[PDB]
């Protein structure tokens, strides 16, 4: 039970005032859609959330219409299935957690909405996990259905290596290498966990500037009033 | 107790200037830098020694936890 | 013949805020009182706005907190202001107490004891606040900490189940924790006004520890302008966290919902309790550990009785100064050890730090005072 | 040649009423200038990264 | 004597403008106040900008969130409703009736008596497009869901108390006070309608 | 095809990496040589990967 | 005697002398000290008042006197001793009598 902690990759959003790469978010979404969304849920993200971030209103309407979702009841009192809308959330693979366990040999695949924020290391951690799958060292073997990852705690994970070269073609025609696919999906998972990212940092800059102005001004006002006392001379004149 | 009822003082003169007649930052770096060094040198080996000791007990205990979790050559 | 001294309401404002006689020489360490006030108002506002969107039902609770951060307009900036605001509070508190200890302000007995009460109530508030999101650390933290009361002989086990309102931390626990977390800040508000009411009997101590009646200045404008500058610096610290590192002072495990089966690896309270969490784990016996955790805070009530020095402030006292800064460094060590797993050598370091904490307060700093006196022919 | 600070005093700062009207006017002109200026600094720092920059590709 | 007191030298602390003891300070007084009051005035303009932002954000908090705005409007496809028949939807937790009307129903609801109605409204100002009538499917008296293409006046009828609505949605014979509710809407393209 | 496996090789030919690789190969042919001992070689692999993937991080992104 | 070396060192370490204070200026004001102060002659009292005023003004500025102006160890008169000693002697007699 030793530990190998992830290294610090130079993300395009690493700096204090650096925004998320939104074209990387557009790719990363597709990596969730094509690869993850049949195993992992992502409950807090709806189809409307994508508008003005990585897709237009018309694009996100098309993406929503593509998926099945239950709705009801109706005049006769029955639960029907309908095409999705913008107001619908991203659909869960299974109906419940107990169903999910059966499909993955006892393991329950975690919801991905906050996975960047819920793990030590964040996007640095997830990227290392996805690309770090390797063959076990000598003297090592786990029970059938448990793969070797050096970045997972306890050195053994129950997830089959999900990303490889040419896993899915991209909409903008970026060459889909394993490293490229991991980089994009992490950028998306970052935005999933923290949608505020870009606004937060815009506010940060405006705060630093206003403080840069107000702090020396108020400090000058302080010194002004106090100058009566700082300058003063005392004289003791007993008769 | 208000001003006028505080305590008894005799034969003490106080002179002062209006803040509109004077500067907010007189000799700020000139006299300020050396006064700061004086203040820092005065308290340094009261304040600093315990925090040096913390740094040492910290860095000792951290890599002792790492050594212990490694395998022993026997 | 002004209407500042005349009007029944303005009179109280004029005497406690404008024309108050203040020592000429009080340092930056006297700003923390005013800043604690700002923290309290800040928590209440942001808190009230969060309560407009939150629900205390176990199923919807975690979801409501995320709903604030995602769908409510500027709900995220409100939410992280409130969480980092709680940290800024505890920074302000420990600085405020440190000042009292070093400059011997604790001689103002009533003021001091009401302080101890205030501290304890803020602790109680913040403990129940961190439960409200209903994440892993929320649920598992509350479980272990509460369940320590079962270590009381005869009654303890009943007491725990009465606080919970069941056999574990469940639906009834979360709803009542929301009600107590709402009411308590307002009780703090009241106790804080009694705190100041006693302070205005004597007025302020200063860094010298020598009486300042010969050199008082009016609060306005001298200290009103200082307090503005201080407030501005507090806002900078808060906003630097909120806008550049909002998760830095938390724990990741509170981003996954509460699971009564799946235990987090190293369960721990929030940073400002870690010193006392380490003292608890120093003692091997459980009831012993609970009595030590209680005495680690309550010892503040003992401090004025332990005073030996003929001088009030530590300003003119070298030996005491060093022992004080030793006690500070020791507390930093207990906070570190509090965050660590129970193993070699963290066990031994923790034991040694806990012994040193009580040794410094009950034996070393009293002896140091007496040695200092006999060096001055006193 | 009455200095510029002196002009500012006689024309804006002497009557408290004009001092306050100055602050209200100034705050309007400051807000628009500061916001426009600071946003430019941010969007140049993050050139081609934002939805605002990549919008044209899908319209 | 008290004449032995002479005021200490304040040269080190003075502003440059008031250093010369043989010149009158009165020239520089206009300026010296100007500078210091500018600092105060600048500070206030800055604080104004900040406080405006903090306040206005908190006000925004209490206004409708993104998910409430998501259910605000509902889109309906006009080629999906056959001329003559009614079609119902769920909107702000309540039924919503859209009805394509025939040239028979247009002319028959045009020349109705305006005074005889309990709630006097002409048809041309209840709706925009003549071939289309949009209404909330809630009975105005005590809240039911009216059944389409039925009743005496050939429009909507209620089996709760005894109300009869015409093809334009107006009350003709019953206990209901006001006519069926006309929501706020606009046609987008000739094929689509957005209600809300 | 992947920029990743190119860079993993480039970094592997550093003295800190190759010294750690040799350490890995010593217990490779030390656990395998011995029969019936519960001791394995996880530690040595992680030592290697730590040194390798630190370097990989520093310049992998350039090709993305 | 032998510890006079340490007493002289401690005096300067403690450092109230750098503000132009004597030892008895630094004594914490309880009820006995209050009475002792109240019993001082005009001269001794007004001196005490000035010395403290001076120190407080220096403390306000975060400054010290020139080294020439510092209270020398040998020149530190114990001005409050005879008044304070008798104030305490008096109280202990009343406390005894009340038993
Ligand atoms: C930091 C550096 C520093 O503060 O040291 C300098 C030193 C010199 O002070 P004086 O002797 O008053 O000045 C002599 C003339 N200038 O200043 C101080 O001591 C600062 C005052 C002490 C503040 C205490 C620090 C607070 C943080 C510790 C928390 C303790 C909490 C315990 C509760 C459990
Ligand atoms: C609009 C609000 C402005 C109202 C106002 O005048 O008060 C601001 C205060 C007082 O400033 P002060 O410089 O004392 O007053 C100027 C007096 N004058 C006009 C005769 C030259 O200045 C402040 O203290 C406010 C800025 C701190 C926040
Ligand atoms: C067919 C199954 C399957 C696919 C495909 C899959 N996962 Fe998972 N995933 C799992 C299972 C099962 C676990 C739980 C493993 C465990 O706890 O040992 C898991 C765990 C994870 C974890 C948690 C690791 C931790 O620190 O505990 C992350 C992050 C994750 N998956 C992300 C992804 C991403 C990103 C993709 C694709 C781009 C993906 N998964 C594809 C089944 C899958
Ligand atoms: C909600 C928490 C608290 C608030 C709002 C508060 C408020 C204040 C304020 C405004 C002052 C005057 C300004 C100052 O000297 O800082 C003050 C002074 C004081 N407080 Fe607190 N306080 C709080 C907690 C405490 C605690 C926990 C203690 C001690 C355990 C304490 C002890 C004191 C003392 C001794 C003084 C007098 C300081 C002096 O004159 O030198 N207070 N408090
Ligand atoms: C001394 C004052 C207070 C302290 C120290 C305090 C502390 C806290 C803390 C630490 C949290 C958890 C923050 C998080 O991790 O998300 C919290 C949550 C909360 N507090 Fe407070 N609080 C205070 C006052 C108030 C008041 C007055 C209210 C309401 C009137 C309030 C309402 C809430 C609500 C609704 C939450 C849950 C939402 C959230 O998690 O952010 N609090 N509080
Ligand atoms: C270059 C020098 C290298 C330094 C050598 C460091 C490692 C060698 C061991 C040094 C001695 C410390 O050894 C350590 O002591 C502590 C303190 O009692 C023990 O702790 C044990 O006893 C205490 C007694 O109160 C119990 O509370 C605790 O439950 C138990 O674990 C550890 O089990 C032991 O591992
Ligand atoms: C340094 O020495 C002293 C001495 C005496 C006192 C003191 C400091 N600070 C006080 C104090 C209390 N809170 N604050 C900050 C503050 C918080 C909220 C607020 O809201 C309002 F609505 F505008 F009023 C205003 C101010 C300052 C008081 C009472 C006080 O008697
Ligand atoms: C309405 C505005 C209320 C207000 O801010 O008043 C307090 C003072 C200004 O008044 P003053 O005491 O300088 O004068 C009042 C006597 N006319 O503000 C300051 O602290 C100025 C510090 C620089
Ligand atoms: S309820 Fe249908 S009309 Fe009265």
């Amino acid at each position: 039970d030793l530990e190998l902690h992830p290294p610090s990759y130079p993300w395009s959003h690493r700096g204090l005032l650096s925004s998320l790469d939104h074209t990387s978010i557009r790719r990363g979404f597709q990596v969730y859609k094509q690869v993850c969304s049949s195993c992992h849920s992502m409950d807090y993200v709806a189809y409307r959330h994508l508008v003005g971030v990585c897709y237009t209103e018309d694009e996100a309407k098309a993406l929503a219409e593509e998926v099945e979702v239950q709705d009801g009841p109706n005049e006769d009192g029955e639960m029907f299935m309908r095409p999705g809308k913008l107001s619908d959330y991203f659909p869960k693979p299974y109906p419940n957690p107990e169903a999910a366990r059966a499909a993955n040999n006892g393991a329950l695949p975690p919801d991905l909405s906050y996975i960047v924020r819920a793990r030590h290391g964040g996007e640095d951690y997830v990227f290392s996990l996805l690309t770090g799958y390797c063959e076990p060292p000598t003297g090592v073997s786990l029970r059938e259905g448990l793969y070797f990852n050096p970045y997972f705690p306890g050195q053994a994970i129950g997830m089959a290596p999900p990303i490889y070269n040419e896993v899915l073609e991209f909409d903008d025609g970026t060459p889909a290498t394993m490293s490229q696919v991991a980089k994009d999906v992490c950028t998306f998972l970052r935005w999933a966990a923290e949608p505020e990212h870009d606004h937060r940092k815009r506010m940060g800059l405006k705060m630093l500037l206003m403080m840069g102005l107000l702090l020396p001004l108020v400090y000058a006002m302080k010194r002004h009033k106090w100058s009566v006392l700082k300058s003063r001379k005392l004289a003791y004149r007993p008769p | 107790r208000q001003f006028g009822h505080l305590t008894r003082v005799r034969h003490v003169i106080t002179y002062s200037l209006s803040p509109f007649e004077q500067r907010a930052f007189p000799h700020y770096f000139s006299k300020g830098i050396p006064n700061v060094l004086r203040r820092t040198r005065a308290c340094i080996l009261r304040v600093a020694p315990p925090f040096v000791a913390f740094y040492l007990v910290y860095t000792w205990g951290t890599q002792e936890f790492e050594k212990s979790k490694r395998k022993n050559p026997a | 013949t002004n209407i500042r001294k005349s009007h029944p309401l303005m009179k109280i404002v004029n005497n406690a805020f404008i024309d108050l006689p203040a020592p000429s020489n009080i340092s930056s360490w006297w700003n923390f009182g005013s800043l604690l006030g700002i923290c309290l108002i800040l928590q209440i506002l942001t808190g009230l706005f969060l309560a407009m969107h939150y629900t205390s039902d176990t199923t919807t609770a975690f979801s409501s907190v995320t709903h604030i951060c995602r769908d409510v307009n500027y709900g995220w900036i409100i939410r992280y202001m409130h969480a980092n605001g709680a940290s800024m509070f505890f920074i302000c508190l420990y600085m405020h107490v440190g000042r009292g200890l070093y400059y011997g302000s604790y001689t103002f007995l009533e003021t001091w004891n009401i302080g101890v009460i205030l501290l304890l109530t803020v602790m109680a508030t913040a403990f129940m606040g961190y439960v409200l999101p209903w994440g892993q650390m929320s649920f598992w933290g509350a479980t272990v900490i509460t369940n320590l009361l079962s270590a009381i002989p005869y009654i303890g086990t009943n007491l725990v189940e009465w606080i919970w309102g069941g056999f574990s931390v469940d639906k009834a626990t979360l709803t009542r924790f929301f009600a107590f977390h709402f009411i308590l800040p307002f009780i703090i508000m009241a106790i804080a006004m009694v705190h100041l009411l006693f302070l205005h009997e004597t007025g302020s101590n200063n860094p010298t520890g020598i009486s300042s009646d010969v050199d008082k200045i009016p609060f306005h404008p001298y200290y009103t302008i200082k307090d503005i500058l201080g407030a501005l610096l507090l806002i900078l610290a808060l906003m630097l966290l909120v806008l550049f590192a909002p998760d830095l002072l938390g724990d990741p495990d509170n981003y996954t919902p509460a699971n009564p089966l799946n235990t987090p690896p190293h369960i721990k309270p929030e940073w400002y309790f870690l010193f006392a969490y380490a003292i608890l784990r120093s003692i091997p016996n459980k009831l012993g550990g609970v009595l030590a955790l209680a005495f680690s805070i309550l010892i503040l009530a003992l401090i004025p009785l332990l005073h030996t020095s003929k001088q009030r402030s530590m300003m003119f006292r070298p030996l005491s100064q060093c022992l004080f800064w030793a006690l500070v460094a020791d507390l930093l060590t207990l906070t570190w050890i509090g965050g660590q797993p129970v193993e070699h050598p963290y066990i031994t370091i923790g034991q040694l730090a806990s012994v040193l904490y009580f040794l410094l307060i009950l034996v070393l700093m009293p002896t140091a005072g007496t040695i200092e006196n006999k060096l001055l022919k006193w | 040649a009455p200095t510029l600070t002196a002009r500012l005093y006689s024309l804006l700062f002497r009557r408290t009423s004009t001092f306050a009207l100055t602050i209200v006017v100034g705050a309007l002109f400051f807000e628009r200038a500061f916001d426009q200026g600071a946003d430019a600094i941010y969007e140049h720092i993050n050139e081609g990264k934002l939805w605002k920059h990549i919008k044209h590709k899908y319209e | 004597s008290h004449t032995d007191i002479k005021v200490p030298d304040f040269s080190d602390y003075r502003r440059p403008e008031v250093l010369d003891s043989t010149k009158s300070s009165k020239e520089s007084s206009e300026a010296r106040k100007g500078f210091s009051y500018l600092v105060t005035a600048t500070t206030t303009v800055g604080v104004a900008y900040a406080a405006k932002n903090v306040v206005s954000q908190f006000v925004s908090s209490m206004s409708a969130s993104a998910d409430v705005l998501a259910m605000s409007k509902i889109e309906i496809k006009l080629s999906d409703i056959p001329e003559g028949k009614n079609m119902a939807f769920k909107w702000r937790g309540k039924p919503l009736f859209v009805r394509h009307r025939t040239k028979k129903e247009i002319d028959q609801e045009a020349a109705v008596e305006v005074s005889q109605l309990r709630d006097p409204q002409h048809d041309l100002e209840r709706v925009k497009k003549p071939e289309w009538v949009i209404l909330i499917g809630v009975c105005t008296h005590l809240g039911c869901v009216p059944i389409a293409n039925a009743g005496d006046f050939g429009g909507y009828y209620c089996p709760c108390h005894g109300s009869h609505y015409d093809a334009s949605g107006r009350i003709r014979k019953g206990p209901a006070p006001l006519n069926l509710e006309v929501p706020s809407y606009e046609f987008t393209s000739d094929d689509m309608v957005i209600v809300g | 095809v992947d920029p990743l496996t190119t860079v993993r090789e480039q970094c592997e030919q550093l003295e800190k990496c190759v010294k750690a690789r040799e350490r890995l190969e010593l217990c490779d042919e030390r656990v395998s040589s011995r029969s019936q001992t519960e001791e394995d070689c996880t530690e040595e692999l992680l030592d290697f990967l730590h040194a390798r993937d630190h370097c990989v991080a520093h310049k992998l992104f350039n090709s993305l | 005697r032998w510890l006079e070396g340490i007493r002289k060192w401690y005096y300067n370490a403690a450092g109230f002398n750098k503000l132009g204070l004597m030892r008895d200026d630094t004594i914490h004001e309880n009820d006995d000290v209050k009475e002792a102060i109240r019993r001082l002659p005009e001269n001794l009292y007004d001196d005490r008042v000035f010395r403290i005023k001076r120190a407080l003004d220096l403390s306000m500025r975060q400054q010290i006197l020139p080294k020439e102006q510092w209270t020398k160890y040998e020149e530190d008169k114990s001005y409050l001793e005879p008044y304070l000693k008798e104030v305490i002697r008096e109280r202990k007699e009343r406390e005894e009598w009340a038993k």
